RNA sequence: AGGGGAGUGAAAUAGAACCUGAAACCGUAUGCGUACAAGCAGUGGGAGCCUACUUGUUAGGUGACUGCGUACCUUUUGUAU
RNA sequence: AACCCACUCCCGUUGAAAAGGUAGGGGAUGACUUGUGGAUCGGAGUGAAAGGCUAAUCAAGCUCGGAGAUAGCUGGUUCUC
RNA sequence: AGGUGGUCGGGUAGAGAAUACCAAGGCGCUUGAGAGAACUCGGGUGAAGGAACUAGGCAAAAUGGCACCGUAACUUCGGG
RNA sequence: CUUGUCGGGUAAGUUCCGACCUGCACGAAUGGCGUAACGAUGGCGGCGCUGUCUCCACCCGAGACUCAGUGAAAUUGAAA
RNA sequence: UGUCGGCUCAUCACAUCCUGGGGCUGAAGCCGGUCCCAAGGGUAUGGCUGUUCGCCAUUUAAAGUGGUACGCGAGCUGGGUUUAGAACGUCGUGAGACAGUUCGGUCCCUAUCUGCCGUGGACGUUUGAGAUUUGAGAGGGGCUGCUCCUAGUACGAGAGGACCGGAGUGGACGAACCUCUGGUGUUCCGGUUGUCACGCCAGUGGCAUUGCCGGGUAGCUAUGUUCGGAAAAGAUAACCGCUGAAAGCAUCUAAGCGGGAAACUUGCCUCAAGAUGAGAUCUCACUGGGAACUUGAUUCCCCUGAAGGGCCGUCGAAGACUACGACGUUGAUAGGCUGGGUGUGUAAGCGUUGUGAGGCGUUGAGCUAACCAGUACUAAUUGCCCGUGAGGCUUGACCA
C-alpha cells in the first residue's frame, strides 16, 4: 500500500510536532561543584559525598 | 493472607491420623440416602496427596468389580467422619501415578515393614 | 463428558460390546453428556446371539465416565473406562443384569431400577 | 443500593457446613467508613453522602485535602467514596461498619477487574480461529473480514476489534452474605468479587434482589 | 501477562543466562568492583548474594555446594576464607549497585557493583 | 576535518568543488492569521491589526466573517468523473 | 552415508537467493556420477520426445547491416489579436 | 545462507566416512541495549473425546536395533 | 439421459466393490482380455496414532514494541 | 473493476421459522388451519458430492426468506472453472476440436488518506490548585426446554387432557474469578543414557530438542466456580370495550372515558460537561515597588515566586511506548536477611553388612522460584524546572 497523492509541506510538519527532545535532571555536587546528572556518579567518581572510584 | 489463615484455623479440628501415599487405608463416608444416617467404606492405596492447610486433600484408588475407580476427598469435610490406615507401603515417589497402567500382580505395593 | 463418535463399552448383558454416540440428547448445540445424561447410540460390535445387533440405533444412558462426577463438598469420583445401558422405547433397561458399580446420582425416577440391580453403589 | 462501605478483596477460601458443603467464599476487609460530607437538596442539587477509609501519611496529604478532612474531624484516608443515599440522615463523623447487612442479604459488589494488556480478537471478544493446517497462510488468529465492499464502503463503528480486555469497573449482582464479623470487621461473601487481592471494593445492597 | 513474575530473559536462553551470572559472581568476589549493564547489575544480587551467605560456615557440604554453583576453585577459596567471615555479622546487603552513564557504543545504561566493605 | 582573525588582491559572498550563479527543494528571523471547524483552496464583499509616510477619500503586508464556485489535457453523442 | 536427483508441507516472494532454506523423500556397481581436452548450431544442430535445449534469451539464438522497412492504428504537436 | 575437481582424516561409544561428545587445529558468523502487548515464525506439554477436520488423515502424532519364535491369499516357483 | 437398476459395505455412501446389458458413442499389434513382482502413480475401506478438530490453554526462542547508530522502496495533478 | 464453492467476520429489510398479543374456524379438550399486529432475542450436527442445492440419518422451541460487486482473496483457501503435459469417446485426410470425461499443475504488496478498535500530547473551559460529583447524550443486555403442584381437575361416551397461577432444575450465550477439580509451569526437586572436564577416588558441572523422563509453587487458564437475562411503571399495535348522537333505533367515535404485546420510553450494567450550552459542591494559595505611554483586559525593569505540578529514583495483579497507582530516610517501595509455608523425596560425609553391585543408621533428610510475616543491611540525595503577587467590563438587586 502506498500513497495516492503526495504529502504536502504542512502535512508531514504536524506529523512532526512531537519528535521534539527532553532535557536531562542534572545536580551539582555541593563539595566539588561539579555538574553531574541525577543519582547518578559524576565523571570525576563521586556520589552523595564520596569517592566510589577514584578513576 | 494473614486473616485468611485465621479463618481456615477455625475449621481444622479433626484429628486426620499420619498417613502417607502407598498406605493402604479406609475411609469411612457419611451417606444421607433419605433421612437415614449410615457410614460407606472406601478401601485402597492412598496415590496422591495435597498438604494446603484446610484445602488439604488425598486420592484413593481401588478395583471395585473389574472397574477401577478413584476417589479424592477434601480431608476437613464433614464427609470424611474418619480416616484408619490398614497398611503402610515403601515407595520413592509422593504422587504413584504409574499405578492406573498396571492392572494385578503389577501393581503391588511392597510393605514398610519398620 | 461423552460427545459424537465417542466409543463407550456395555454396562449390561443385553449383547453388545461397544456402542458409539452419534447424539447428544437434550438441546440444540448441547456438546457433553455425562452420568445420568441421555444419548443416541449405534451398535458397533455384538454376542452372536444376544438381544441387539450389530448397525442398531437406539437409545441409552451413561452410567459409568472417565471424566467423573463431582459433589457438594469438592470431591470427585472418576472410573478407568466410558460404560452405558441400553435402553428400549419406554426408557427401560434392556438387559436384566448390571455388572460393575454405578453412582447415587442415578438414583432419579426412572433409573432406579438399574441402581438396585447394580452389585454397588458410590 | 443507596448506601454502602468501601472494603478490601483479602482472597479467597472456604467453609464447610456440617451437612458436608462447602460454600467457595471472599473474604472482604472492612476498615470502618468515616463520612465526611453529607449532601441535601439545598445545598447540592442530589443527596448523597460521602465517606473516606484507611489512612494516608501527612506528607501525601495537599493543604487543599487537609482542610476538607478538617471540617469534619475524620483524619485522612486513602480515597474518598460517595453514596448516592434515598433517604437517610448522617452527620459528618459518622462510623459505617459492617453492621449495616446481615447473613442473607443479597447484595452488589463494584471493583477494578484485573487487566490484560493488549488482546486479541480471540481471548476480548471469543471469536473463533481459521485452519492451523490445510493450507493457511499466518492467518491463523487474525480476525478476517471487517466490512463488506463498495455498499457502505467503511466499517461500521462498533466492530469488534483488539486491544485492552481492560481494568475497568463491573459490578456482580445478588451474592449472598454468608457471615458477618462484627469485631474482625470482615464480611464473607460468596461467589467471586472482581479485581485482585488488596483492591478497592464496594458493597451494596442488591438493585434487582426481589427473589 | 506478566503478573507476579521474576526474572528478566535478557534475550538469551536459559542456559546461556545460567553460565553468564555465574561468570558475573565469580569476576565480582575476584575483582571487588566491576562495571556492567544495569539490568544486569540488578539481577546479580539475587545471585552472588545467597552465595556469601552461604559461605557465612564453612563446612565441607557448603563448600561442596558453593563449588556446584561457581565452577571455580579461586572462588570458592575467596569465600569461605575472606568473604563470609567480613561479613560474619552483616544481614544481608553484602553489595552496592550505582548508575554511572551510558556506553558510547549502544547508549545502554551502566552501573558499578562492588563490595560493602572492601578494604582499599 | 572545519572555522575565527590577520595578510595578498581593484575585487575573497573571486579561496582552489574558485566567472556569473536562476528554479525545484531545505532553513533562520519579523509582521499578521490559525485549536466548535466541513469539500478544486480561488473570486466578489469585508472588519480588525502591523508597517511606511504624503498623518488618513494614501501606499504595502495579513484576510476573522460572508455570497458564488466539482483541476488541466486527450478522446468522445456525452467527463468533476 | 558420501555423491546425483527433486516427491510433500511450510517459510521466503522489496528474498540471504532473477528458482533457495529447514524438515521429511528417491537412486545409490550402474541404461551410474564426475574432472580435463575435443566434435556437431540457426530453417541449422541435438533431443529415452517436454516444441525441450543451443551462455538468466527459443513454434527458429545473438550481433551488425538493408533500415529512418511498413503502421487506413494509438499518443503528441510550442506566441498574440 | 548458492555452486566449485582431487588428497589426509585421531579418541570414547558405534556395523560404519551415520550419529553424540571431544583431540590437533580453528571459530563466536561487523549493529547493539532493553521490555517481555496483539499478531507472525520455529518449537515443548496438554484434561475428556479420538478424523467429528478437510476437496483429501494435508500437517502432526506414531513405528523404528539385535537375537529367537512365528507368518496368509496368490505366484512367472524367484517371490509375496 | 444418470446420483440407471439390483446386492455389499455406513446410523446415513453423487465416490468404492460385485453384477445386469438399454455399448448416446468398446473391440482385437493407434492390439483385446487377464496377470505374480514392482510404483515419491489414481480411487475406496480399516487398525494404531494423534491439537486435524470440539476449543483452544500455558511455556520457550526469533521478530513486532522502546532507546542509540546507519538508512531504502513501489507510488505521487494539486489538496484546508 | 480478480467471476464458483468453503472458512473468518458481519450489517440491514420484513413478504415472521420459534418465542409474544389477537379475530374466524367445518375451534369439545390436547393438537391444528387461516388471517391481523409484532424485527427484542434466537434460529442444528453428520454421510455423499468441488458443489450452492438436493437426498438421507439423528436432533431442536425453531432449523425463516431476501439485500449488501449473486457482502467479504491489498482477511485465508484453491476442490470446481479457463494456459502450457498426457489419455479415452466422438468429429476431421491432417494440423486439430469438443460450452464431453480423466490424472497433474507458482494465489505478490512494509497502509499515505478516509474508516474502525485502543492509547496519549496540546490548548480551552476567564486567577490558579487538590478532591468529590450531576447527567444532555451514547453503548451493552433482552433466548429458551423439561419436570412438579394446581389437577387426573375444566372438557370429553371413553381414550385422553387443559387455560390462569406458583415451585424447581437444564441447554446455548455472556461476565467476573482461581477457594475447589484439572492443564501449564525451559526460573524448584529428583531418576537415568552417551561423552568431556574439574589432578585422581568420591562428588559435581557442560553438551546431547529442557538429552530423555517423573512430579510440581506462584502466575495465567477451562474443561472448574459464582453470577446474569428479570420483576415493575408509562405510552401504544392488532384486538376488546363504556357512554353516545349525527340518523327518535343501532353504532368503540364524531365530544368524552378505559383495557391492551418479547416492539417504543424508563427501570439493570458501562462510558459520559471538547454537553465550546465546556455544569455543581468542599477545601487550599498568593494582600511589593518604579518607569514609559500610542493613557487602560497596555508595555518594560527590580524584588518576589505560594497552593500545586513535573523532571528524577525504588516499583506495581498497571502497561507496546504512554497513561494510571504506591513510595522516596520523619521510609517496608524493591532486593537481601531471618522465620514459616509449599514442592520434591531420606543429600553429603561418616559408621556398619557384603568379594562386589547394592542394602541399613545418622534422616522425612538435604535443597527449595514468583507465596506469607518481620527486619533499614543495600538502593530510593542535601536537587532543578514550571506555576505568581488577590483575579476585566456593563447592568440589576441587596446592602452603608
Ligand atoms: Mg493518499
Ligand atoms: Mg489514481
Ligand atoms: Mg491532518
Ligand atoms: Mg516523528
Ligand atoms: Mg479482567
Ligand atoms: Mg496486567
Ligand atoms: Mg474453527
Ligand atoms: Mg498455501
Ligand atoms: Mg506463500
Ligand atoms: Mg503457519
Ligand atoms: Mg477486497
Ligand atoms: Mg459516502
Ligand atoms: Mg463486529
Ligand atoms: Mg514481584
Ligand atoms: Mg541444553
Ligand atoms: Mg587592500
Ligand atoms: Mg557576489
Ligand atoms: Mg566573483
Ligand atoms: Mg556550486
Ligand atoms: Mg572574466
Ligand atoms: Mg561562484
Ligand atoms: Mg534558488
Ligand atoms: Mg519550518
Ligand atoms: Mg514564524
Ligand atoms: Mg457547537
Ligand atoms: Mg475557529
Ligand atoms: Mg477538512
Ligand atoms: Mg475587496
Ligand atoms: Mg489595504
Ligand atoms: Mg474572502
Ligand atoms: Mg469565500
Ligand atoms: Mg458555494
Ligand atoms: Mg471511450
Ligand atoms: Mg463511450
Ligand atoms: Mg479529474
Ligand atoms: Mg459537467
Ligand atoms: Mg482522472
Ligand atoms: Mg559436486
Ligand atoms: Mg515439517
Ligand atoms: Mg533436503
Ligand atoms: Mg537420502
Ligand atoms: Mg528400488
Ligand atoms: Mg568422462
Ligand atoms: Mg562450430
Ligand atoms: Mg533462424
Ligand atoms: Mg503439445
Ligand atoms: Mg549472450
Ligand atoms: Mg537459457
Ligand atoms: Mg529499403
Ligand atoms: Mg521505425
Ligand atoms: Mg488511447
Ligand atoms: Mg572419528
Ligand atoms: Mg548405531
Ligand atoms: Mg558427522
Ligand atoms: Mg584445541
Ligand atoms: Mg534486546
Ligand atoms: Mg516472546
Ligand atoms: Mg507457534
Ligand atoms: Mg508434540
Ligand atoms: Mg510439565
Ligand atoms: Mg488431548
Ligand atoms: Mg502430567
Ligand atoms: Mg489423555
Ligand atoms: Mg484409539
Ligand atoms: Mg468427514
Ligand atoms: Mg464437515
Ligand atoms: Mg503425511
Ligand atoms: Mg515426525
Ligand atoms: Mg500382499
Ligand atoms: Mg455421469
Ligand atoms: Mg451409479
Ligand atoms: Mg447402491
Ligand atoms: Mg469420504
Ligand atoms: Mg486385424
Ligand atoms: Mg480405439
Ligand atoms: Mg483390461
Ligand atoms: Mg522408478
Ligand atoms: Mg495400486
Ligand atoms: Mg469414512
Ligand atoms: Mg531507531
Ligand atoms: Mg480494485
Ligand atoms: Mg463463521
Ligand atoms: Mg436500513
Ligand atoms: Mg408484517
Ligand atoms: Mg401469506
Ligand atoms: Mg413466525
Ligand atoms: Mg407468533
Ligand atoms: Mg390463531
Ligand atoms: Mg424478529
Ligand atoms: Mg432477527
Ligand atoms: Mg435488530
Ligand atoms: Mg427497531
Ligand atoms: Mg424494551
Ligand atoms: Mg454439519
Ligand atoms: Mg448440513
Ligand atoms: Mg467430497
Ligand atoms: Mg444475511
Ligand atoms: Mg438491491
Ligand atoms: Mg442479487
Ligand atoms: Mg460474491
Ligand atoms: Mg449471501
Ligand atoms: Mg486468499
Ligand atoms: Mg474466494
Ligand atoms: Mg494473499
Ligand atoms: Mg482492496
Ligand atoms: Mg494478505
Ligand atoms: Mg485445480
Ligand atoms: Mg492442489
Ligand atoms: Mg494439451
Ligand atoms: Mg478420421
Ligand atoms: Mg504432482
Ligand atoms: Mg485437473
Ligand atoms: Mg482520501
Ligand atoms: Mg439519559
Ligand atoms: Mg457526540
Ligand atoms: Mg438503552
Ligand atoms: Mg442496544
Ligand atoms: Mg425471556
Ligand atoms: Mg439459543
Ligand atoms: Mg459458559
Ligand atoms: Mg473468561
Ligand atoms: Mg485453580
Ligand atoms: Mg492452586
Ligand atoms: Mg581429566
Ligand atoms: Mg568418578
Ligand atoms: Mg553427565
Ligand atoms: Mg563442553
Ligand atoms: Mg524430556
Ligand atoms: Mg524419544
Ligand atoms: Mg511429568
Ligand atoms: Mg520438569
Ligand atoms: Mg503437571
Ligand atoms: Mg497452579
Ligand atoms: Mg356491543
Ligand atoms: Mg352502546
Ligand atoms: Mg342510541
Ligand atoms: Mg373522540
Ligand atoms: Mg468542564
Ligand atoms: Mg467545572
Ligand atoms: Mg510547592
Ligand atoms: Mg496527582
Ligand atoms: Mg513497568
Ligand atoms: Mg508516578
Ligand atoms: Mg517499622
Ligand atoms: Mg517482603
Ligand atoms: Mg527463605
Ligand atoms: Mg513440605
Ligand atoms: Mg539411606
Ligand atoms: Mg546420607
Ligand atoms: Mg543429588
Ligand atoms: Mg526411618
Ligand atoms: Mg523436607
Amino acid at each position: 500500500a502506498v500513497q495516492q497523492n503526495k504529502k504536502s509541506r504542512s502535512a508531514r510538519d504536524m506529523r512532526r510536532s512531537h519528535d521534539a527532545l527532553e532535557s536531562n535532571a542534572l545536580s551539582v555536587e555541593k563539595s566539588t561543584g561539579e555538574v553531574h546528572l541525577r543519582h547518578h556518579v559524576s565523571p570525576d567518581g563521586f556520589y552523595r559525598g564520596r569517592k566510589v572510584v577514584d578513576k | 493472607n494473614k486473616i485468611i489463615q485465621q479463618i481456615e484455623a477455625e475449621q481444622m479440628n479433626k484429628e486426620i491420623p499420619a498417613f502417607a501415599p502407598g498406605d493402604t487405608v479406609i475411609v469411612q463416608v457419611k451417606v444421607k440416602e433419605g433421612d437415614r444416617q449410615r457410614l460407606q467404606a472406601f478401601e485402597g492405596v492412598v496415590i496422591a496427596k495435597r498438604n494446603r492447610g484446610l484445602n488439604s486433600a488425598f486420592t484413593v484408588r481401588k478395583i471395585s468389580n473389574g472397574v477401577g475407580v478413584e476417589r479424592t476427598f477434601q480431608t476437613y469435610s464433614p464427609i470424611v467422619d474418619s480416616l484408619s490406615v490398614k497398611r503402610r507401603g515403601d515407595v520413592r515417589k509422593a504422587k504413584l501415578y504409574y499405578l492406573r497402567a498396571l492392572s494385578g500382580k503389577a501393581a503391588r505395593i511392597k510393605e514398610k515393614l519398620v | 463428558m461423552i460427545q459424537t463418535q465417542s466409543m463407550l463399552d456395555v454396562a449390561d448383558n443385553s449383547g453388545a460390546r461397544r456402542v458409539m454416540c452419534i447424539k447428544v440428547l437434550g438441546g440444540s448445540h448441547r456438546r457433553y453428556a455425562g452420568i445420568g445424561d441421555i444419548i443416541k447410540v449405534t451398535v458397533k460390535e455384538a454376542i452372536p446371539r444376544g438381544k441387539v445387533k450389530k448397525g442398531q440405533v437406539m437409545t441409552a444412558v451413561v452410567v459409568r465416565t472417565k471424566h467423573g462426577v463431582r459433589r457438594t463438598d469438592g470431591s470427585i469420583i472418576r472410573f478407568d473406562g466410558n460404560a452405558a445401558v441400553l435402553l428400549n422405547n419406554k426408557q427401560e433397561p434392556i438387559g436384566t443384569r448390571i455388572f460393575g458399580p454405578v453412582t447415587r446420582e442415578l438414583r432419579t425416577e426412572k433409573f432406579m431400577k438399574i441402581v438396585s440391580l447394580a452389585p454397588e453403589v458410590l | 443500593m443507596t448506601i454502602g462501605v468501601v472494603g478490601r478483596k483479602c482472597g479467597m477460601t472456604r467453609i464447610f457446613t456440617e451437612e458436608g458443603v462447602s460454600i467457595p467464599v471472599t473474604v472482604i476487609e472492612v476498615e470502618p467508613n468515616r463520612v465526611t460530607q453529607f449532601k441535601t437538596e439545598e445545598t447540592d442539587g442530589y443527596r448523597a453522602v460521602q465517606v473516606t477509609a484507611g489512612e494516608r501519611r501527612a506528607s501525601r496529604v495537599t493543604k487543599a485535602q487537609a482542610g476538607h478532612f478538617a471540617k469534619a474531624n475524620v483524619a485522612a484516608g486513602r480515597g474518598v467514596w460517595e453514596f448516592r443515599l434515598g433517604e437517610e440522615q448522617y452527620a459528618a463523623g459518622d462510623q459505617i461498619t459492617v453492621d449495616l447487612f446481615q447473613a442473607g442479604q443479597m447484595v452488589d459488589v463494584t471493583g477494578e477487574s484485573k487487566g490484560k494488556g493488549f488482546a486479541g480478537t480471540i481471548k476480548r471478544w471469543n471469536f473463533r480461529g481459521q485452519d492451523n493446517t490445510h493450507g493457511n497462510s499466518v492467518s491463523h488468529r487474525v480476525p478476517g473480514s471487517i466490512g463488506q465492499c463498495q455498499t457502505p464502503g467503511r466499517v461500521f463503528k462498533g466492530k469488534k476489534m483488539s486491544g485492552h480486555l481492560g481494568a475497568e469497573r463491573v459490578t456482580v449482582q445478588s451474592l449472598e452474605i454468608v457471615r458477618v464479623d462484627a469485631e474482625r470487621n470482615l464480611l464473607l461473601v460468596k461467589g467471586a468479587v472482581p479485581g485482585a487481592t488488596g483492591g478497592d471494593v464496594i458493597v451494596r445492597p442488591a438493585a434487582k434482589a426481589r427473589g | 501477562m506478566r503478573h507476579r513474575k521474576s526474572g528478566r530473559h535478557l534475550s538469551r536462553t536459559s542456559a546461556h543466562r545460567k553460565a553468564m551470572f555465574q561468570n558475573m559472581a565469580v569476576s565480582l568476589f575476584e575483582h571487588e568492583l566491576i562495571k556492567t549493564t544495569l539490568p544486569k547489575a540488578k539481577e546479580l544480587r539475587r545471585v552472588a548474594e545467597p552465595l556469601i551467605t552461604l559461605a557465612k560456615e564453612d563446612s565441607v557440604a557448603n563448600r561442596r555446594l558453593a563449588f556446584d554453583r561457581t565452577r571455580s576453585k579461586a572462588a570458592v577459596g575467596k569465600l569461605f576464607n575472606d568473604l563470609g567471615k567480613r561479613y560474619a555479622n552483616r544481614p544481608g546487603g553484602y553489595l552496592r549497585i550505582l548508575k554511572c552513564g551510558f556506553r558510547a557504543g549502544d547508549n545502554a545504561p551502566m552501573a558499578y557493583v562492588e563490595l560493602v566493605d572492601r578494604p582499599v
